[PDB]
RNA sequence: AUAUGAAUUAAUGCGAAGUUGAA
RNA sequence: CUAGAGUCUAGUAGUAUGAAUACAAUUAUUUAUAAUAUAUAUAUAAAUAAUAAAUGAAAAUGAAAGUAUUCCACCUGAAGAGUACGUUAGCAAUAAUGAAACUCAAAACAAUAGACGGUUACAG
RNA sequence: UUAAGAGUUAAACCUAGCCAACGAUCCAUAAUCGAUAAUGAAAGUUAGAACGAUCACGUUGACUCUGAAAUAUAGUCAAUA
RNA sequence: UGUGGUGUAAACGUGAGUAAUUUUAUUAGGAAUUAAUGAACUAUAGAAUAAGCUAAAUACUUAAUAUUAUAUAAAA
RNA sequence: UUUUAUAUAUAUAUAAUAAGGAAAAGUAUUUAUAAGAA
């Protein structure tokens, strides 16, 4: 659940996009898995695969403590019309200053107001909020009236 | 995402894994024991030539 | 620089405003008495014979004040009123004597910017 | 500290062998080799002594 | 040994007593400043 | 209700029936835009002297009990300081028994070696005439 | 101690046209 | 420079491109291993050089002066000034901490074209 | 003693503590604040005149009576004029 | 202009002191778990006696009549 | 891929074999708003 690991993942995706690599890997943790799934469902990532450090898994493998150390989540990146779909990725809640917003301030952020010096939501943008150990889009978090921590911003 | 990420090992698996790891460690000890005994064997073989008297 | 360093005291430099008329102790003007009237040469490139006076104020400080206008009627021990403003081409005269107050009269035969020079019409 | 005393005493015991060896095991191995030939006493004793002096 | 204190309080005191140390020695800040050597006559 | 705080005991026994409890709260610093913690040390009343340094406790507001002591110990959330005290007291002698028997064993092996020649005996019988390996074999067999 | 004045006294800022060295 | 010893020892004193983590396209050399049968113009790594993208005021950097995270130290125009005073240690020397008023619209950095130099050579 | 806790004040006896480089103690300065005023895009910054809320004082210091509540713009004593 | 009752703890003005040892701001904050205090009105009941001293009294004195601490239980 | 077949010592080397094909028409409020010059 480290914001440090998530920040490292965000920078890794940015770098992978800038050099135009089709397939890369990230740590296989539930925060990373939920993050990758939310990016993928919104069309930012081409595909998710299970794998090891060497590469994606050929056949299905059970996840146990024996192999957990070398497990990796292989994300495939989308490049459309000679441009990267996942152009940029940022962390709103830094490990120093963590931003836990109530639902009203999330509505304000989605409505264009700057709360706690957070630049509000933009049209083509995606903001992720973790509530009670589940990652979800900020719009859905508002839809479920869930208080949560705002994590990141991928544009 | 709802399901647990990893299936924790049952205690039977824990015991079996203990057996494997102890086998590895004891095998290393066994090799080292062979080597020390062989070195002692060669030392005693040639100890005729050494001069203690 | 870092959030803790910012917290511990570091930050943007204070855009501090110091007074350009310190001896007026945050007053628009102050009354004063002219000890002597002195003629001084400004810093070059400018060349002139500029009229200034040494003034003891009512708060007790002593200042140097430029006497504007074509003609000054100020002698020693005259009563004057001093406002802020420095003679730019003369170092050390940080104040302006008011014309039309105390023993300083309005500029004679002044017809434009009369208010600044104490003239009447 | 009693623990340190015992540990540092074990080093200075009258006869303790190095490199992972102990007197009992070397004795067993020497006697075993001596037996092996079956299927002058002075020389074998001083040979043993030289071995032990080597490993002290 | 500080970590041992946090993890296993019993084994920690067992260990510091066996090795000849009070909790004060482990817990406090220590450096071999020469004043330490003068205090305990290290040389 | 009466003010209740959760804290950690820091100083105990320096005083009579009084302890010091470190209390931590959350506050929003607008200047740095951070939800940061703030610390304060409360002089708290301990009656019964059931407090030890390193205990997590709940302190509750009371009448003024001294110039600076307006709180009293309410509940020991965790008694880890008491555990430390007990374990110290136990260890001081628990190690001692093991040390004594260790010394006995060490001197006993000294004596056993002191009794120790058999190369003479072994040779006399020849004139008329690995355990770890077996343990490895056991481990392999069970595996 | 907080101030206010002080013979005696330390340093430095400016400017006038210059004077002297060659760092 | 100070003490003890017969010149030595023991000293006082403390001057004269931050660290870590994740990631980041090539080429060419080497370098160290791991192989397979000198050949696979062998793969895996680190060192060196030129790059790409990226960054930068540029020079230039180019696996870092790049993308990100965390911790610390430091800077806030020039001069006054690392000065004065006070304190801190020191027999002292010195060191550390360290201002203020006044004066000015300056000052500085990289690079561009120039004329300049006993600056270099080279020619006509 | 008080209607009432408390080294608040007075008495007695114990313990050695408490605060402090996230700045004590000391010094200088200041009445404090708002749904008040000024300003800014805002965070904030400034003022505390005016409207309103709280405190302190009624030439200076201490004490006393009354009283539920006062060291009262009261009384006594002293200081200054 | 004699004896008495009520009123001047308010309001008015000021910002000296005050960096908190009692000040200001805030809390759906507390207890010691604040008095047989009503200060001045409301709604209810009752009572309003005797002497003295004042020149006299609704002035003053003296006297008459009208919650807490115990003990027993009950609960929480 | 999978399943079997032969051979060899439950396993190994070889040969063959592959189940994923569906069609249908019609069914605004967008929000707060930060400029520089010599
Ligand atoms: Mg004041
Ligand atoms: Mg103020
Ligand atoms: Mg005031
Ligand atoms: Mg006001
Ligand atoms: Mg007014
Ligand atoms: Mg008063
Ligand atoms: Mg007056
Ligand atoms: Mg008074
Ligand atoms: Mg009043
Ligand atoms: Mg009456």
């Amino acid at each position: 659940m480290s914001l440090v690991k998530l920040a490292n993942t965000c920078a890794h995706l940015q770098n992978c996009s800038k050099v135009r690599v089709a397939l890369t890997s990230i740590p296989y943790t539930k925060l990373q898995l939920q993050f990758a799934y939310n990016l993928y469902q919104q069309g930012f990532l081409s595909s998710l695969q299970k794998g090891s450090t060497m590469g994606p898994d050929k056949d299905f493998v059970e996840v146990t403590p024996d192999n957990i150390s070398t497990r990796r989540l292989w994300v495939g990146l989308k490049y459309r019309d000679n441009k990267p779909v996942l152009s940029s990725c940022k962390l709103i809640s830094k490990p120093n200053s963590r931003i836990h917003l109530p639902m009203e301030d999330m509505k304000k952020l989605c409505s264009g107001v700057t709360i706690r010096n957070i630049k509000p939501l933009q049209p083509g943008e995606l903001i992720l909020v973790r509530a009670h150990n589940n990652i979800m889009d900020i719009n859905e978090a508002i839809s479920k009236k869930l208080d949560g921590e705002v994590l990141c911003r991928v544009k | 995402m709802s399901q647990p990420l990893l299936r924790n090992r049952s205690p039977e698996e824990s015991e079996l894994l203990k057996l494997k790891r102890n086998y590895n460690r004891s095998l290393l000890n066994f090799q080292a024991h062979k080597k020390k005994l062989n070195e002692l064997l060669n030392l005693y073989h040639v100890a005729n030539e050494f001069i203690v008297t | 620089a870092t959030l803790n360093q910012i917290k511990r005291g570091s930050g943007p430099p204070r855009r501090k405003k110091i007074s350009t008329a310190p001896q007026l102790d945050q007053c628009p003007q102050r009354k004063g008495v002219v000890l002597r009237v002195m003629v001084l040469k400004p810093k070059k490139p400018n060349s002139a014979q500029r009229k200034a006076c040494r003034v003891r104020l009512t708060n007790g400080n002593v200042v140097s004040a430029y006497i504007p206008g074509e003609g000054h009627d100020a002698q020693e021990h005259s009563i004057v009123y001093v406002r802020g403003g420095r003679c730019q081409d003369l170092p050390g005269v940080k104040y302006h004597v008011i014309r039309g107050a105390g023993d300083l009269s309005g500029v004679v035969n002044r017809i434009s910017s009369r208010s600044k020079y104490g003239a009447k019409k | 500290t009693p623990f340190i005393t015992r540990i540092m005493a074990e080093l200075k015991e009258p006869l303790v062998l190095s490199k992972g060896y102990n007197i009992e095991e070397v004795d067993k191995f020497l006697a075993a080799i001596e037996s092996a030939k079956r299927e002058d006493i002075e020389k074998l004793e001083d040979r043993r002594e030289a071995i032990l002096r080597i490993l002290s | 040994l500080r970590y041992l204190k946090r993890d296993n309080p019993e084994k920690y005191y067992w260990t510091i007593q066996k090795l000849g140390l009070n909790d004060a020695a482990i817990t406090d800040e220590f450096n071999m400043d020469r004043r330490y050597m003068q205090d305990y006559e290290f040389f | 209700a009466r003010q209740n705080f959760l804290g950690l005991v820091v100083s105990q026994g320096k005083m009579q029936k009084t302890v010091k409890v470190r209390v931590e709260t959350k506050v929003f610093n607008k200047k740095i835009n951070k939800e940061l913690f703030h610390r304060r040390d409360y002089l708290v009343h301990d009656e019964g002297e059931i407090s030890r340094e390193g205990d997590l406790v709940r302190i509750e507001a009371t009448r003024p009990l001294s110039k600076r002591k307006f709180f009293a110990i309410a509940e020991i959330i965790r008694n880890k300081g008491q555990q430390f005290a007990l374990y110290e007291s136990e260890a001081q002698l628990s190690v001692a028994k093991e040390e004594a028997q260790k010394a006995k064993e060490f001197l006993d092996k000294r004596s056993v070696r002191e009794n120790k020649t058999l190369l003479r005996d072994i040779r006399t019988i020849q004139d008329a005439l690995s355990g770890l390996e077996v343990n490895l074999e056991k481990q392999r067999s069970l595996i």
